[PDB]
RNA sequence: AGCCUGUGUACCAGGAGGGGAACAACCCAGAGAUAGGUUAAGGUCCCCAAGUGUGGAUUAAGUGUAAUCCUCUGAAGGUGGUCUCGAGCCCUAGACAGCCGGGAGGUGAGCUUAGAAGCAGCUACCCUCUAAGAAAAGCGUAACAGCUUACCGGCCGAGGUU
RNA sequence: UGUCCCAACGUUGGGCCCGGUGAACUGUACAUUCCAGUGCGGAGUCUGGAGACACCCAGGGGGAAGCGAAGACCCUAUGGA
RNA sequence: CGAGUGGCUUGCUACCUCGAUGUCGGUUCCCUCCAUCCUGCCCGUGCAGAAGCGGGCAAGGGUGAGGUUGUUCGCCUAUUAAAGGAGGUCGUGAGCUGGGUUUAGACCGUCGUGAGACAGGUCGGCUGCUAUCUACUGGGUGUGUAGGUGUCUGACAAGA
RNA sequence: CGCCACACGGGGUAAGAGCUGAACGCAUCUAAGCUCGAAACCCACUUGGAAAAGAGACACCGCCGAGGUCCCGCGUACAAG
């Protein structure tokens, strides 16, 4: 198999050994690609994932090499983001973003604060009730809206009665 | 049923044999925060005396009021960094590279050493600083030693040597800092490292007390009801099942118990003084007068009056370091009586 | 410290085993032997099997004793002996005669043994000795 | 529980023979258990000051006799150390019948009483004679 | 007891009744279901095909039909199908329940014995198999592993 | 059952030597001494004599590297893990899926019922517009609304489905 | 009331070292073993691995299916009382 | 109804020991297993909460004291986070105990003509040995590394 | 029976919660990749450890003399040693 992804103009992806770089107006994302027997390659225009077996182990991670590319393309240009709304019923939850990591504040009645880490050059930007996870990188993203919202799971008690927390709203 | 119960003793302090060295050897030192600075410091327990303290502790409901505590008297005169020595890093860990040793020696230090008489001082130094810029300078402690002789009580002159870590801010400045200590005449002062309120790891070798049975060496019962009165009063039922055939060293025996060397960690140090403030009436027992540099170590320390305790900041402290606590009284009642 | 090695082997990117095999078969032919840069040796399989096996020889052991190495310098060196009769008097001197290194302290840079070599392009199913060394809670002295 | 303010030495054992030191019609108890207690294989479970522990009335007026009631540790033989380093031991081992909700189940407590009990239980406290 | 017991061929042929006794009934209520008014007029005809010579109990085969037939019931108590159950337990089968000592066993059962690709069960239906379903319900009642056989139906 | 009791036969007993990790009866093998050679069973990465042998394919579980067996377990039942081979049907007159748009009216059919309007129950299930569109397959409502399946059109582009 | 919680300390005679006196039990051989396996199915000696520098002192007895007694139980004898 | 795993129960078998492999219970002391009673993390719920119920990972640690009974088991009490089970010659008598089983004495009941019997009850009724080897706990002397003093490293090992 | 001291925190996982993601345009926590996650695992901490046969490292003293044994007074040590 082989499969050519023509780079947008906006574009430019280098890359050297397993590693792959894109880089465009909204940033750079490089990533391992590396899969028994699938090369990728720059070539000139287009990146090339090829393969000299076709049985569907391969196949599968072709496809996985193709959409994660495009994703770069994407991110480098016009970008990913997701769109979170907090949530609360009678403790109002308080959601700053403080240093690298945003931190959430009173939930549920809590005193001790609940906070975790953002992923890469993600941007996590927060107007009111409505916050905006973005960045170039789609798996950086991706996680840092998911960890936000993973941070106010709750297991001890029913969830359709207690439904604080922060959602993902919107996905890219 | 057979109720369940815990087994007799640690597997966590042995085995259970004579110490090699009456003088503690720490195997962990603190974390390189802050400042460049010695840690570690020594002295020869004396005895002990209760003080009378104002309850320093925040979290509690009697922060302020008076407070009974035992403390343990301990004679720490000054010391001396004889030498600095230097460890490279290698594929097999950390080994000892060079050293910096001085000129101005203690009148009584060759009863232990073969004190140098010709030494380089910068080529060591030299070598080590091209290791560091190769980069593969490990950790630097400095070769101390005590002064026995300036501890009436103690009978020893022979000083009791021991290495001790330097941990300080850049690697470069507590080389310095080092070199620094060494050079002078390597004096140096349990001010100079510690501060009264702080908490320090207390090593010593306990005291001996030969071959014990099992039921002081280990804590397993004596033989109970009519099975006392048989034969048997202090041996333990069985040293084992019939397979495996073969008796497990996790089976409490008679041992040399006592003369080990422990590490007692988070002691308080009550406070830091000199003269004999600390010193009971009559004398202490076996030991005699303290009236010098010393320390007052909250609770106990191992090993028997006369014995070469060593400090070190706290590895794993539990709180805060609540500075100089206020003493209202120390007494000096005989220990006799 | 200073080994007069007939042959000096990399380790680097050579599946361990059938390094060990030539190494042994050599060092009973009389040849001084030194395996450079264990840590980077590779043995192929599921690596969480594969530390299970290493691990449960570690936790092995009884009065006795049953010592198993940690540092994939050991590891190498404890997998050779296996090949050889360490036993007998020929065998000891076989294994004595040969000696694993973490990097290389030599100059010259090891030669490849044919059929050791693992191409990591068209393989993802393996580990580093070094890998399973720190797993085993060695001391990355490397 | 709250700090007792004191440490203490159990003086006492399952099977322990005290004064009810109260006018519930209970002249002596006898210790049954010892509220939040577990001990190790041959231990007798241990009581002492101002532990809240399940008796038995073992003497006392016929319709007050064979009950299963829960008290309170008011005062022990056995020394106890306070805070100044001090020793302090009473005359006997008494104890005093309490309710679910730790209220002395009597009117009036019959002789001293450990001020260390306070700080636990208020209204057996609040219902003493002399606090020492 | 378990079908460990009695599950293999390995006795000799026990089914003479003039020589045995005391022989247990047959849990088996019918062998003929659904319209039995009826003759194999039927578009479709599966079979369900034993895999291994085994002994049946009495008590597996009406396991295995009852479970099978009660589901059948996805067609109605007066369904249009017809189920057959061409087996019948004739081995009679004993247990020993002294020690080893005059152990020839006291007839306790019956069991069938099928060979390996006979067809024990078979249903006939218009294109409507909800009888193949039937019988993944059966299969799961008796100890060989089975094979659910079509014969006259190409309308897939 | 490494159980009990027959039968035919070969073995152990009373049978060495070679192999099987060890092991009376499993494999070769029936054996005077000594010597050279060639094989048998079994084996050729090392331990260990001889292949890190050749052409090709599968497996990713360290499955496996375990003829036989007290000894080597693994079963009914399950698997869109993967490889191979076959049959039917659909497709550049644009298939399979996804996304967009459409999903209309007579009419909220009749009947029952205060009520019922696709969708409580009962009966029927008719024709118009059109390129489609049920007297409605699934939710939803107190009943409506609302959300979607069927059905049609577009975008897209290669095989797809059983 | 130390039978127990729960063990402590002490006294006397041993124990330990020295001089003198000076046995016995036991012994196919070999023997520094451990974990598995195998074997007449309960191995320090076989097989695979692991561990193991030699000698000596004290100890409490896990193993040698430890030593001591041609099994008293059970069955068998064309036994005895 | 059907397929299994375990080897704690019971039975079958008669392979191992009758020139003896000391019995039941308990006790003491040691290691282990997971099919987990508590403790940590989880999923579901006929999950509002609290308290539960069911299920998953997990054996680090814990799992205790008493009343009757020789009892194992079990019944009962009060505490408890919980008061889980099993293997180790039904671990453990060259360790203890000796209540039970199982000698000789004796009674009662039933059977027997009788001596006497009991898969009945009962009172009484013995616990040997100086450790050769091995094993382990602690303690020394030599030799190897190849002149001495002092200070370390750390392959690995133990821990709850 | 008295008194003193005995973490936290990192790293990797199970179950499990998720991210990106294809085979299979969709969907999908998994097939490749990744974020988290147990009193359990590794590290941390205590204790032993040059007999680790790759039998170690450093400093000084010494090879006609460094240091050590015996000797004498004693124990912070001890059954002999
Ligand atoms: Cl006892
Ligand atoms: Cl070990
Ligand atoms: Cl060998
Ligand atoms: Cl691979
Ligand atoms: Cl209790
Ligand atoms: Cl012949
Ligand atoms: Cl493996
Ligand atoms: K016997
Ligand atoms: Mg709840
Ligand atoms: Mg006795
Ligand atoms: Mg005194
Ligand atoms: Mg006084
Ligand atoms: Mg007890
Ligand atoms: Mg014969
Ligand atoms: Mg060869
Ligand atoms: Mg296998
Ligand atoms: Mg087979
Ligand atoms: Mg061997
Ligand atoms: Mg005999
Ligand atoms: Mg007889
Ligand atoms: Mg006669
Ligand atoms: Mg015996
Ligand atoms: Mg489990
Ligand atoms: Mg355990
Ligand atoms: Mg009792
Ligand atoms: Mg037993
Ligand atoms: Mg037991
Ligand atoms: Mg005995
Ligand atoms: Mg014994
Ligand atoms: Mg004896
Ligand atoms: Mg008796
Ligand atoms: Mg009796
Ligand atoms: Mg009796
Ligand atoms: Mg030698
Ligand atoms: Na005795
Ligand atoms: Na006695
Ligand atoms: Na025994
Ligand atoms: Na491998
Ligand atoms: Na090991
Ligand atoms: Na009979
Ligand atoms: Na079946
Ligand atoms: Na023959
Ligand atoms: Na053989
Ligand atoms: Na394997
Ligand atoms: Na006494
Ligand atoms: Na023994
Ligand atoms: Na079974
Ligand atoms: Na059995
Ligand atoms: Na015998
Ligand atoms: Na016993
Ligand atoms: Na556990
Ligand atoms: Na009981
Ligand atoms: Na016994
Ligand atoms: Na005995
Ligand atoms: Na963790
Ligand atoms: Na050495």
């Amino acid at each position: 198999p082989r499969v050519e992804l023509e780079i947008p103009e906006d574009v430019d992806a280098e890359q050297d050994h397993l590693d792959i770089t894109v880089e465009g107006d909204n940033g750079s994302v490089t990533r391992r690609l590396w899969y028994p027997d699938i090369d990728v390659s720059v070539d000139g225009d287009t990146v090339v994932i090829e393969s000299d077996e076709d049985n569907a182990k391969t196949m599968s991670t072709i496809g996985t090499f193709q959409s994660h590319i495009e994703n770069m393309f994407h991110g480098v240009t016009e970008g990913w983001e997701y769109g979170m709304e907090v949530f609360y019923s009678h403790f109002p939850m308080q959601v700053n973003v403080e240093g690298d990591e945003v931190v959430i504040e009173n939930f549920l009645g809590e005193k001790a604060p609940r906070r975790t880490t953002i992923h890469g050059d993600t941007d996590v930007e927060i107007d009111g009730e409505e916050l905006t996870v973005s960045g170039p990188d789609i798996e950086a993203v991706g996680q840092t809206a998911a960890d936000i919202e993973q941070l106010t799971r709750i297991n001890d008690k029913d969830v359709r009665v207690f439904q604080d927390g922060v959602y993902i709203t919107r996905k890219p | 049923p057979q109720p369940s119960r815990p087994r007799k003793g640690s597997l966590g302090f042995g085995p259970r044999k004579r110490s090699t060295s009456e003088t503690p050897r720490f195997n962990s030192w603190p974390s390189d925060d802050g400042q460049p600075g010695v840690q570690g410091f020594a002295g020869y327990k004396a005895g002990m005396t209760h003080v009378v303290l104002v309850n320093d502790e925040p979290n509690s409901p009697r922060e302020g009021m008076e407070e009974t505590v035992p403390v343990t008297v301990i004679e720490t005169p000054p010391m001396r960094a004889v030498a600095l020595r230097a460890y490279e890093d290698t594929p097999y860990g950390q080994r000892p590279l060079t050293e910096v040793w001085t000129d101005e020696f203690h009148s009584e230090l060759d009863r232990t050493l073969d004190v140098p008489e010709d030494h380089d001082p910068d080529a060591a130094e030299e070598q080590i600083r091209d290791a560091h810029e190769a980069g593969d300078l490990g950790d630097l402690r400095l070769i101390t030693h005590t002064v026995p002789d300036a501890v009436p009580s103690v009978p020893k002159k022979k000083p009791d040597v021991m290495e001790t870590r330097v941990g300080g801010g850049s690697v470069s400045d507590r080389l310095d800092h080092a070199l620094d200590i060494v050079e002078d005449g390597g004096e140096h002062a349990m001010n100079d490292i510690f501060r009264a309120g702080e908490y320090a790891d207390v090593a010593g070798v306990t005291k001996g007390k030969g071959t014990q049975g099992p039921v002081k060496r280990w804590g397993v019962q004596k033989r109970k009801g009519k099975h006392a009165r048989q034969g048997w009063r202090r041996r333990i039922g069985n040293l084992g099942p019939w397979n495996p055939s073969r008796v497990r060293s996790t089976v409490p025996q008679q041992g040399q118990t006592g003369y080990h060397q422990r590490t007692e960690l988070n002691k308080r140090l009550i406070d830091i003084g000199e003269g004999d403030e600390p010193t009971v009436d009559g004398g202490f027992v076996n030991y005699g007068e303290v009236d010098g540099p010393y320390t007052l170590v909250k609770g106990s320390v191992p090993g028997p009056d006369k014995r070469l305790v060593r400090f070190r900041p706290a590895v794993r402290p539990n709180d805060q370091p609540r500075l100089d606590p206020e003493v209202r009284y120390v007494s000096n009642e005989s220990n006799q009586g | 410290a200073e080994f007069d090695a007939d042959v000096i082997v990399d380790a680097r990117d050579c599946i361990m085993g059938r390094v060990a095999s030539q190494v042994a078969e050599q060092a009973l032919d009389g040849e001084t032997v030194a395996v450079v840069n264990a840590e980077r040796a590779v043995i192929t399989g599921r690596e969480e099997q594969i530390v299970e096996k290493y691990e449960k020889r570690v936790d092995i052991g009884n009065d006795n004793g049953y010592f198993y190495p940690k540092r994939p310098d050991g590891i190498f060196k404890r997998t050779i002996r296996g090949m050889l009769p360490h036993k007998k008097q020929r065998g000891r001197e076989a294994f004595e005669s040969v000696r694993v290194y973490l990097g290389n302290p030599y100059d010259e840079d090891g030669e490849v043994l044919d059929g050791t070599s693992l191409d990591r392009l068209s393989n993802i199913k393996f580990v580093t000795l070094g890998e399973i060394s720190e797993t085993l809670g060695a001391n990355k002295t490397w | 529980m709250e700090a007792l303010g004191a440490d203490v030495t159990q003086g006492l054992e399952k099977g322990s023979l005290i004064t009810c030191a109260d006018n519930t019609g209970a002249r002596e108890l006898k210790v049954i258990s010892v509220h939040g207690y577990s001990g190790t294989k041959n231990r007798h479970p241990k009581a002492g000051l101002g532990d809240k522990i399940t008796v038995s009335v073992t003497k006392g007026t016929p319709e007050m006799r064979r009950q299963v009631l829960e008290a309170v540790v008011v005062r022990q033989r056995k020394p106890i150390r306070r805070p100044d380093g001090t020793r302090v031991k009473f005359e006997d081992n008494a104890a005093v019948i309490v309710d679910e909700n730790e209220d002395p189940r009597g009117t009036e407590l019959k002789g001293p009483i450990a001020r260390e009990v306070a700080q636990r239980f208020g209204s057996v406290a609040s219902a003493a004679t002399m606090i020492v | 007891k378990p079908g460990a017991m009695y599950r293999n061929s390995s006795k000799p042929a026990y089914t003479r009744r003039e020589y045995i006794s005391g022989i247990p009934g047959k849990k088996i209520a019918q062998f003929d279901m659904g319209n039995n008014g009826a003759g194999p007029t039927y578009p479709a005809q599966v079979e369900l095909v034993v895999e291994k010579p085994v002994q049946i109990r009495h008590n597996a085969l009406e396991a295995a039909r009852v479970a099978a037939n009660r589901y059948v019931q996805n067609s109605g108590a007066a369904a249009n199908y017809k189920f057959r159950i061409r087996k019948f337990p004739f081995h009679v089968i004993r247990e020993n329940k002294d020690g080893m000592r005059a152990p020839f066993g006291k007839p306790v059962g019956t069991a069938a014995r099928v060979h390996g690709a006979n067809h024990i069960f078979i249903a006939w239906v218009n294109p409507d198999p909800n009888v193949e379903e039937a019988w993944r319900r059966a299969k799961m009642k008796v100890t060989p592993t089975i094979n659910i056989d079509s014969s006259p139906a190409g309308n897939a």
